[PDB]
């Protein structure tokens, strides 16, 4: 569901991604989603309009969003968060990387 | 406008590739096809 | 390159895609695209407005919007055509995906 944060259930680096597709777009089996990393990993010098920064409960976590995927069902795991309240940071951030913006 | 978009984010971009590349691309552990 | 159809270097039921990330937004070593499929292969209840047809000299080619990925430079091959001149509606495509109606 659109700016729901899911554990990611497949061996990787990457451990949380947030839910980015329409809710009125159904693609049976898939959900399009922007990955996490860990604050700490990237500079200042990386955009913050592309590349946002969100807190959940103790941890910072910069949302990869060129390096977003759509993803198989059987990877999503459970709900951990919601970043709706950060709506408008994050559609600047995809608008920013198809649309320059 | 775009170039000075470009320039000022140059070095941030090429670290985020960089980052990508060590850590391992989300897009290619899930791409299917 | 935004809007150019590239070919894909590697064995795939897609053959072709188009590139839809901003030419502004310089990701080294990675572009997001949409790959094609031949128009034929769909029938007419599937939305133009989400999948566009466009054209390639005298043949049609739905643009799969939802499969949108990026890839790799290594597999990005030979520009084949130019789809600047759908913009417009490649635009309202990717919208629709993101941010519905």
């Amino acid at each position: 569901m659109q700016f729901k944060v899911y554990t990611y259930k497949r061996e990787s680096r990457y451990r949380l991604f947030v839910d980015v597709q329409s809710d009125i777009i159904d693609t049976p089996g898939r959900r399009m989603v922007i990955p996490l990393a860990s604050a700490r990993l990237l500079s200042d010098k990386v955009s913050r309009e592309l590349y946002p920064v969100v807190h959940i409960g103790d941890e910072s976590w910069r949302m990869m969003t060129t390096d977003m995927a759509s993803v198989p069902v059987s990877v999503i795991g459970e709900e951990v968060a919601d970043l709706s309240h950060r709506e408008n940071d994050i559609k600047n951030a995809i608008n920013l990387m198809f649309w320059g913006i | 406008r775009a170039e000075r978009w470009k320039a000022e984010n140059q070095e941030g971009m090429a670290e985020v590739a960089r980052f990508i590349e060590m850590n391992g691309s989300f897009a290619d552990e899930n791409r299917d096809w």
